[PDB]
């Protein structure tokens, strides 16, 4: 059996105020021997294989293909467990009885990928996860556009911002929150099978808010967002190369 | 479960679970559980041996001084008592040469670690049962002084980390006698440690 502890650590911060926090943790397991609270005892018993946190909720992923979720809070009295749960935690509505292999997170929703490599949408503010009517294996409604309707997701990595899958046949495919729906055309691509990833089968993936990396047998290859320094340089080689040198005439487009 | 019981050195409790996995080897049931809790580790790579030879490490002098949520005082009597029942353990005994001979993260034994640590009495306890181990396996094809050396002080092992030439290092820092009054005696720097030519530490400490 295990037991689930809950750690925070304001940001930024140090290696060692966190270790500072896992250590408390270790004085509580030695020194209080203090019960679980009852939301998640059951899943003392239980075998987790993935588990992520949202904005306002925590969700796991058991070996027995279950998911659930249940709603958290940060208490500012313990800031200065300094998390509290709601009483009531959700089971995910399995009313198809097909198991899920991969969970992941975004801000405006929760992910799953199904053993039948099916994708799911489940959006915080929903009672039940999105199912198309005229599609039963259509449970994310951008499955189309990303052509995952007809593909096996077979791995899935999300956080936040960016939501990446890999197929069963290599192929990659990457969306993103609802909140950048309106600007992912330049963001999002469809399930493609990059030539810079052929050769080599996808082992895992590694999404974050900003990019994601897969795993590859024998390489690594990442895309997504690039930090501040060299989009910096880049933005500087651009102005530089336009400012470097007119014949003007009517009808001459210019800015 | 038992790993925590000697974390908490509740004494009672690991004398209960012991009987129970005597029990449990006469019965032979419940086999994997003992094999289970034996595999058992904590940070550092650490046994069960190596869990309570850091709980016997020391925290303060004052404590010494008045002998010449567990108080310090059980703390280390039981700690000490948790070793020596483990050591002594019919449960164990087939198991406690692995569990001796065992390196931590930083290749010491748990007897290396008593030492390390100035866990003297656990240390004693702990060459005490090794001689005891040794001397009980001599039917094997080894020869009783390679089990022995192994517990005390591996093959292979660095040579300035040998329990006697550590036992004479581990001296006290200076500061222990001199306070913060300046005597003539070796310092050293160590930029390591952010101790640079304005600051220094004693040979003692530069060498522990």
């Amino acid at each position: 059996m295990t037991s689930i502890h809950f750690v925070v650590h304001p940001l930024p911060g140090t290696e060692d105020q966190l270790n500072d926090r896992l250590r408390e943790v270790s004085e509580k397991l030695n020194k209080y021997n203090l019960n679980s609270h009852p939301p998640l005892n059951v899943l003392e018993q239980a075998t987790i294989k993935q588990c992520v946190v949202g904005p306002n909720h925590a969700a796991f992923l058991l070996e027995d293909g279950r998911v659930c979720r249940i709603g958290f809070s940060v208490q500012p009295d313990r800031l200065e467990s300094p998390v509290s749960l709601g009483e009531d935690l959700q089971w995910w509505p399995d009313k198809d009885g097909t198991k899920f292999i991969c969970i992941g997170a975004l801000y405006s929703e929760l992910l799953a990928v199904s053993s039948k490599g099916e994708l799911y949408q489940w959006k915080w503010s929903e009672s039940e996860p999105y199912r198309n009517a005229q599609n039963p294996s259509l449970h994310h409604p951008r499955a189309t556009f990303l052509g995952l309707t007809n593909e096996k997701i077979v791995l899935l990595s999300a956080n936040s911002i960016r939501a990446t899958v890999a197929t069963e046949n290599n192929k990659v495919a990457t969306w993103v929150d609802e909140t950048l729906s309106s600007v992912a055309s330049k963001l999002e691509h469809t399930a493609q099978t990059y030539s810079e990833l052929q050769g080599e089968r996808i082992v895992s993936l590694h999404c974050c808010a900003l990019y994601t990396c897969a795993q590859l047998e024998n390489s690594l290859y990442w895309w997504g967002v690039v930090p501040f320094s060299q989009r910096k340089k880049m933005l500087e080689k651009a102005r530089a190369k336009n400012k470097k040198p007119p014949n003007i005439t009517v009808g001459t487009q210019v800015c | 479960t038992l790993m925590q019981h000697i974390l908490r050195c509740d004494y009672e409790a690991c004398r209960q679970y012991l009987m129970n996995l005597e029990q449990a080897v006469v019965l032979e049931q419940n086999l994997q559980m003992l094999q289970t809790f034996i595999s058992h580790r904590c940070d550092g790579n650490r046994n069960i041996l190596h869990a309570c030879v850091s709980v016997c490490f020391p925290t303060s002098n004052k404590e010494t001084k008045e002998e010449e949520v567990v108080e310090s005082k059980d703390r280390k009597a039981n700690a000490h008592f948790i070793l020596k029942l483990l050591c002594d353990s019919v449960v164990l005994q087939p198991y406690l040469r692995e569990l001796l001979s065992a390196k931590d993260a930083r290749g010491m034994t748990p007897f290396m670690s008593a030492v390390s640590g100035r866990a003297y009495p656990a240390a004693i306890t702990i060459l005490e049962t090794a001689q005891k181990i040794a001397k009980a396996e001599i039917s094997s094809s080894e020869k009783e002084e390679d089990v022995f050396m192994g517990m005390v002080c591996p093959s292979g092992t660095n040579p300035d980390d040998s329990p006697l030439y550590v036992l004479c290092c581990n001296d006290t820092c200076s500061f222990t006698w001199t306070g913060a009054e300046h005597i003539n005696q070796d310092i050293f720097e160590c930029r390591t440690c952010g101790l640079l030519e304005s600051l220094c530490c004693c040979t003692e400490c530069a060498r522990v």
